RNA sequence: ACCUCGAUGUUGGAUCAGGACAUCCCGAUGGUGCAGCCGCUAUUAAAGGUUCGUUUGUUCAACGAUUAAAGUCCUACGUGAU
RNA sequence: CCCAUAGUAGGCCUAAAAGCAGCCACCAAUUAAGAAAGCGUUCAAGCUCAACACAAAAAUCCCAAACAUAUA
């Protein structure tokens, strides 16, 4: 089974309990698939959003037509949507209680990985379509192979290391200078200025 | 223009694969099945021939023809009559070193093949590798 | 033409802000001066 | 070793040709 | 001519110029490959 | 430099080329082991447009630039050298360098001229204050080169 | 407005000027680094065993001829002991002065093709080469001895 | 839910039903707009589906809008006069208009698109036949591609599509794949498709794949004619229709059987002579000089069925189907 | 000579003066070139107006302006002259304006190729 | 075009541009193109005739002459 | 639900129209599945123009006859101290 | 940029499928060429390639004037 496996709509048993939208699961960077498994390349999430089951489908026909499947295979890294989001009708006033449940999303958060790709092959031949994917995902994405995702990563750290800034977010959050905590947020002092919502910005020290 | 055909020695007239892939150049078929036909008499009946036919500007035929196929030949050494399907495992025939010897000593002949080459090596590998790509071993 | 929608500084379409050298060269002697503060508290 | 080099040129048209697929 | 924000060659006679401070491709055996930015 | 001649006799057209004297360095660079002209004769950031001086010995006679691999320029001070090559023929500060061959166009002084005059449409919209259509003025290419006054360059009027 | 939006969030003024502050200063470095300071082996040995062992060198510009008329040519060749030989300027060059021949070097530039042998049939090739009226022999080195067009031909009458 | 077996039911009476038997009930037109807009993917399909639709929301204003209603009207004293019912039926006329403008639109550029195999002078056939009848199988049969995906499901094919195949006679055909018709359903849900189905009156020639194994084969007969009927179909055309009897591997015309491949062969020669008596082209022997490209020409602007070349005479006798615009061009071009 | 101001940059097609008769469809938009083709002193009377200050003694130093496209000026301005303020901005030299002198003392950069046709 | 002569010694250098001359209109595609066309590249500064159709000889003295330029002024003539 | 309930008079129509161009026609240009005529699409162009009637309060809509066209809008759903 | 002969139309497959519809193997000659990476062919043929050789737009009228080079 090398080709990329079906993604269903809804979960097979449905939510009944409406619950909220906990934005946090989008905010921050991702603490999980963040590394590869079985594979040499992936499409890794640059940023925060909602992946919608027509996210799924989109990423799915494109990787399946596009791949070979006598030499590559693809696998989700990331769940079937499960998060219930609920719509109101058209036209209701505000009131009158939780809207019901309308579609499901499953949250991405940037640094994750949606899709790994491996087998007989060369991120050359990949990177096109993985790119293609990646820009029509609702987030920024970046089609990235093991090696370029540690070139990446090791670039921030040679960045961090050798900054010729006195100044760093990281440094006037903790020790609270300039009294800045009032204008930062408590998960600033972790995101450390690189993420803003959902948005990370990769330049960012 | 040179024209390319795998003509059977053995039936001239097939119909499709001569007659509208030949008649779009202008072309007397009927004047080069009979020379096909004296080039088989030449030779021994019922085989596949490959042919150089270079249709002239002027509107005439100068037919160059010379050895059989090779996979047909590679064949009929190994008394096979259809090849193998997978080509790689499946085997029907097996071919001796000294029987591909003799059959390469009529093969470095041919001007049109530019099969020439000095060096029986040069040859015999190219004979060897066909044989391999075919379902036939290579004894020995 | 070239309307800020609703109230300038407060809405979801606020008009844009940009920091000027000065305002980069004041944070910094702000920050320089508590970075001195934080060598003489550490003491 | 001529036949070294003819393999690793038939290698690397393969891998053109791989690379070039998509392309 | 199509505006596109993007520019790409459709083919090996395209060639891309910048005339009148946009770039163009310009094409004489497909015209239709035509493109302005 | 080469030059090449061609004579037409009776109906015999004949064509041959003669070396004239070439320009030598001047000896003693400065800067000995510079990759090239201007890092070798410590002018990597201290010419502009204006210096036709410097300017023209990277000119072709009729005002084109030369290439590369020819002069020895570094990429980046090629492409300095090039446009301020374009501005000052822009400014009209080379004028025994201009294209071979006129109506009467208006006289229109300039200098530190980014972009052909030619190509760039009226600000008929100013933008708020926030996102003013800035006019460009000089060339980017150039915000290294050294700065005198405390004020940095304005590449946008 | 949530903390999480759909757009960028404007950002309270003072953390602008943070961000702005905090931003990445790549080091300088100072004065710019860019302006400071088998199959090979195997066909040297093919061309030394081709000067050693043979008597008679010739040299040609055998690439104006088609695919057919070259092996034709080939074929002309072959007919005698003589044989054809193709190899890279690149790697020709060194071999001029690793055997030694010193007035080689201004012969092999572009395409060349070596016409090796011991036994002359130079008469016949240039029989064949007469009716096509290009391809000119090309000057060559017989035993350690250099030998012109007209050393050529002499020698063959 | 309940499925009521009817072609389309009143208001009253599906009012009546839903508080009788306290479940949703749906009737044919219902159920086929359902699957209609559930397999609908092309913007198109989408759009036609939508114009279908339109009844069913004409239907369903009240039921639509009324959590929408608040009680407000005929107390405020300022306004436009229009109540809230007035209000909706406005929007949902204005929806109508809107879908109605968009399909012009998408006519005019299937005539657009159709200019070019027009002129051409590529022979089409269209084939209609009832739902599930197996015109996706047949014309995959005939064409040869792999592309084409004869689905179990009814309704399966919702868009209108050429694919090109080759006769016995070398002359290459354009079947036109166009969507089933069922019967017991209201003439207008198939109608929303016309601006999508005009390529069939503009068919060279129509092919009805009767379901022969269906025991209602009959009734399928009568429905797809009198659809076609309703859709204004040329006289002509519909007189001059063929038909093949599929399906025959489960049990004057040509038996065949699209996915076993049985009579493909015969129907393929019955297409032939049809193409050939219906397009205007004359099967003909021309005599040719073998110079001055007359044989190129005429390989290029017709299907040349065999050449018969007489080297003494230096020319070339050619069997050729051409159309009369071929011949025309052929004639002034070599006297 | 106000017929001769120089702009930096492409201003000459970018700088828009803007003006409105006050009819309907009386808005006027002149780039800086065709103004100056019209008007040879209205480039610099536009800058010192917008310059000075926006009061009532605006239009009196307006007045005390004198403004000249070209070298020539009025007998009885001129005789009224008393200062000549130097030019804010100075005037590059053209290569033909440059002296031998100055050519040969900048050094020659670079060898260039004795066989280049240039 | 009727005839084309290339002359030139090897052994002298500056012989690179009228020898790539020689390589590119002999090429099989310039000389099918004319095969009437007459090419004689006789070997002995170095010279290129070319005699026209019309009677017309260009002499190209490739000594200090790029092979591009000789090749383009070959081709202007052509066009005459 | 932020101004107005010690009044900001209400949908259409008449009258006069101002403005935007995302152009319906007239102008210039590129492509075309541009042979020509009709066209389709796109760039530029807002100087000028953009009909009369039956039904219906109709703004709209259907229909009749035209037109080069009978454009999409905003203007307190422009315009009731006209 | 130049350039392209050829075991052979590799087998099976199929009416034929010939580097190119699909499956298996993917060797091998010429110094140099994938049993072929894209076009194109019903099928061929012809083209290449790889290989040698050397950013945006809305409605009363844009919107301080301007300015790159005098030492924080
Ligand atoms: N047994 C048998 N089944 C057939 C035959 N021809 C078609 N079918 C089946 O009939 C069904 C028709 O599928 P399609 O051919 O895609 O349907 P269609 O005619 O396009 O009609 P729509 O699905 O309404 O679009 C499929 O299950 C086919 O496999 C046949 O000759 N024999
Ligand atoms: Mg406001
Ligand atoms: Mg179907
Ligand atoms: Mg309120
Ligand atoms: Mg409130
Ligand atoms: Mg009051
Ligand atoms: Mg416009
Ligand atoms: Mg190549
Ligand atoms: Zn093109
Ligand atoms: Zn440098």
């Amino acid at each position: 089974k090398p080709k990329l496996r079906f993604i269903e709509r809804a979960p097979l048993v449905p939510k009944v309990r409406r619950e909220p939208k906990n934005l946090s699961d989008i905010r921050g960077p991702s603490t999980e698939a963040t590394e590869f498994t079985e594979g040499n390349f992936a499409i890794l999430a640059l940023g925060g959003g909602y992946l919608h089951w027509g996210h799924f489908e989109m990423m799915r026909l494109t990787i399946n037509r596009s791949m070979d499947p006598k030499n590559m295979f693809a696998i989700w890294r990331v769940p079937a949507p499960f998060k219930p989001i609920t719509r109101k009708s058209v036209g209701h006033r505000m009131g009158g209680g939780k809207g019901a449940i309308d579609h499901y999303v499953t949250p991405v958060k940037a640094g994750r990985l949606v899709v790994e790709m491996g087998g007989r092959c060369e991120f050359e031949e990949v990177q096109g379509f993985l790119d293609q994917v990646a820009h029509k995902l609702p987030f920024a994405a970046k089609a990235v192979s093991r090696g370029t995702l540690e070139k990446m990563r090791k670039d921030q750290e040679e960045r961090e290391r050798n900054n010729q800034n006195p100044w760093t977010f990281e440094r006037i959050a903790t020790a609270n200078m300039l009294g800045i905590r009032k204008v930062l947020s408590p998960y600033d002092l972790t995101h450390k200025g690189k993420y803003w919502g959902k948005f990370y910005m990769p330049k960012r020290v | 223009g040179v024209i390319r055909a795998i003509v059977r020695a053995g039936l001239a007239m097939p119909g499709p694969p001569l007659g509208p892939v030949l008649g779009q150049r202008g072309v007397s078929i009927n004047q080069f099945c009979k020379e096909f036909n004296e080039r088989t008499k030449d030779i021994k009946e019922g085989i596949p021939l490959p042919t150089k036919i270079l249709v002239k500007p002027d509107r005439t035929f100068e037919i160059k023809i010379g050895q059989p196929t090779v996979s047909y030949f590679l064949k009929a050494a190994a008394g096979i009559e259809k090849g193998a399907r997978q080509t790689g495992k499946e085997v029907a025939g097996l071919v001796t070193l000294k029987h591909v010897y003799e059959i390469a000593r009529i093969k470095a002949q041919d001007e049109a093949f530019a099969l020439q080459d000095v060096p029986l090596s040069s040859v015999v590998r190219s004979i060897i590798g066909s044989a391999r790509s075919l379902g036939i071993r290579v004894v020995k | 033409r070239g309307r800020i929608p609703g109230r300038q500084w407060i809405g979801k379409h606020r008009r844009p802000r940009f920091v000027s050298l000065r305002a980069k060269q004041n944070m910094i002697r702000r920050l320089e001066i508590e970075a001195e503060n934080h060598y003489w508290l550490s003491m | 070793s001529r036949e070294y080099w003819r393999r690793l040129r038939k290698q690397n048209i393969w891998r053109h040709n791989r690379l070039s697929k998509n392309k | 001519f199509k505006n596109k924000t993007v520019l790409k060659k459709r083919c090996k006679d395209c060639y891309l110029v910048k005339r009148r401070g946009r770039w163009y491709v310009y094409c004489k055996t497909h015209p239709r490959h035509k493109q302005r930015q | 430099f080469r030059e090449v001649v061609e004579t037409q006799e009776g109906k015999t057209t004949i064509i041959e080329g003669r070396i004239t004297a070439t320009p030598k360095e001047s000896p003693n660079p400065p800067n000995p082991s510079g990759q090239c002209p201007i890092c070798r004769w410590n002018l990597k950031h201290k010419y502009n447009y204006d210096d036709v001086l410097l300017l023209s010995q990277f000119i072709r006679p009729h005002g084109g630039m030369l290439p590369r691999k020819i002069t020895g320029l570094c990429q980046e001070e090629h492409r300095k050298i090039e446009e301020c090559v374009k501005m000052a023929h822009r400014a009209g500060l080379l004028p025994n360098h201009r294209p071979r061959l006129p109506k009467s166009k208006p006289q229109l002084n300039r200098y530190l001229t980014r972009w052909a005059p030619g190509s760039v449409k009226p600000i008929y919209k100013k933008g708020p204050r926030w996102n003013r259509v800035r006019m460009p003025v000089g060339s980017p290419l150039l915000r290294d080169n050294v700065c005198y006054s405390r004020t940095p360059w304005k590449l946008y009027h | 407005s949530k903390a999480v939006t759909r757009h960028r969030r404007v950002m309270h003024f003072q953390r602008q000027k943070l961000m702005a502050v905090t931003e990445y200063i790549p080091p300088k470095p100072a004065i710019h680094p860019s302006c400071l300071p088998g199959l090979i082996r195997l066909l040297r040995r093919e061309i030394a065993a081709v000067f050693q062992d043979n008597r008679m060198i010739a040299v040609c510009q055998n690439v104006a001829l088609s695919a057919e008329d070259k092996l034709l040519m080939r074929h002309q060749l072959r007919k005698h002991k003589i044989l054809m030989k193709v190899f890279p300027n690149q790697v020709l060059k060194p071999f001029l002065e690793d055997s030694k021949y010193q007035n080689l070097l201004p012969l092999f530039v572009g395409h060349n093709m070596l016409l090796v042998s011991e036994e002359p049939k130079v008469k016949e090739m240039v029989r064949i080469l007469r009716t096509v009226p290009f391809l000119p022999l090309l000057g060559g080195c017989i035993d350690d001895t250099i030998l012109s067009r007209q050393g050529f031909i002499n020698y063959s009458k | 839910c309940v499925f009521l077996n009817v072609e389309r039911m009143a208001a009253p009476t599906k009012k009546e039903l839903e508080a009788a038997w306290g479940v949703e009930v749906f009737d044919r037109f219902t159920v086929v707009l359902h699957i209609f807009r559930c397999n609908a993917r092309t913007k198109e399909a989408r759009l036609q589906v939508a114009l279908a639709e339109m009844p069913l929301h004409r239907s369903n204003l009240k039921r639509d809008v009324a959590h929408l209603y608040r009680g407000v009207g005929s107390r405020y004293i300022m306004g436009s006069g229009e109540s809230f019912m007035q209000l909706q039926q406005r929007l949902l006329r204005e929806k109508e208009a809107k879908i109605r403008k968009a399909l012009d639109r998408l006519r005019k550029k299937r005539h657009l698109l159709r200019r070019q195999r027009t002129r051409r002078e590529f022979p089409v056939i269209s084939v209609v036949g009832y739902t599930n009848c197996g015109k996706t199988t047949l014309i995959k049969a005939l064409t040869g591609d792999a592309a084409i995906q004869p689905r179990d499901q009814l309704f399966a094919t919702l868009d209108v599509t050429a694919h090109a195949g080759t006769l016995p006679s070398r002359m290459t055909v354009l079947y036109v794949d166009t969507i089933g018709f069922l019967s017991q359903l209201p003439h207008g849900l198939i109608e929303s498709f016309s601006a999508t189905l005009e390529d069939v009156a503009h068919s060279d020639l129509i092919l009805h794949v009767r379901d022969v194994s269906h025991p209602e084969a009959e009734l399928q007969k009568c429905s797809v004619l009198s659809t076609l009927r309703g859709l204004q179909l040329p006289a002509p055309l519909l007189d001059s229709m063929v038909e093949v009897h599929n399906k025959v591997d489960l049990v004057n015309v040509v038996p065949v059987s699209a996915l076993r491949g049985h009579g493909l062969q015969e129907l393929k020669a019955e297409l032939d002579a049809a193409v050939l008596k219906a397009t205007g082209r004359q099967i003909l022997t021309l005599r040719v000089r073998l110079a001055g490209a007359q044989l190129s020409w005429l390989y290029k602007e017709a299907t040349v069925q065999e050449v018969d070349v007489i080297p003494e005479d230096g020319a070339a006798d050619v069997r050729v189907i051409i159309s009369n615009s071929a011949y025309g061009k052929f004639r002034k071009l070599f006297p | 000579n106000t017929r001769h101001i120089a702009f930096s940059g492409n201003k000459w097609e970018q700088k828009v003066y803007s003006s409105h008769t006050g009819y309907p469809g009386g808005f006027r938009q002149v780039t800086a070139a065709q103004l100056h083709l019209r008007d040879p002193v209205a480039i610099v009377k536009l800058a010192i107006y917008g310059m000075l200050p926006k009061n009532l003694h605006r239009r009196t130093m307006m007045e005390r302006l004198h403004l000249f496209p070209d070298e020539y000026i009025p007998e009885d301005i001129l005789k009224n002259l008393v200062e000549e303020l130097p030019q804010p901005r100075k005037i590059p030299k053209r290569l033909d304006e440059y002296t031998q002198e100055e050519i040969d003392a900048f050094p020659r950069l670079w060898t260039p190729p004795e066989d280049y046709r240039l | 075009v009727k005839q084309v002569r290339v002359q030139f010694c090897p052994f002298e250098k500056n012989v690179e541009s009228t020898r790539t001359f020689l390589q590119t209109v002999s090429s099989e595609k310039v000389r099918s193109t004319n095969l009437n066309c007459s090419v004689i590249a006789d070997v002995r500064e170095p010279c290129v005739d070319v005699l026209f159709g019309d009677g017309h000889r260009l002499i190209m003295r490739g000594a200090h002459l790029t092979a591009l330029e000789m090749l383009t002024a070959f081709a202007s003539h052509i066009r005459a």
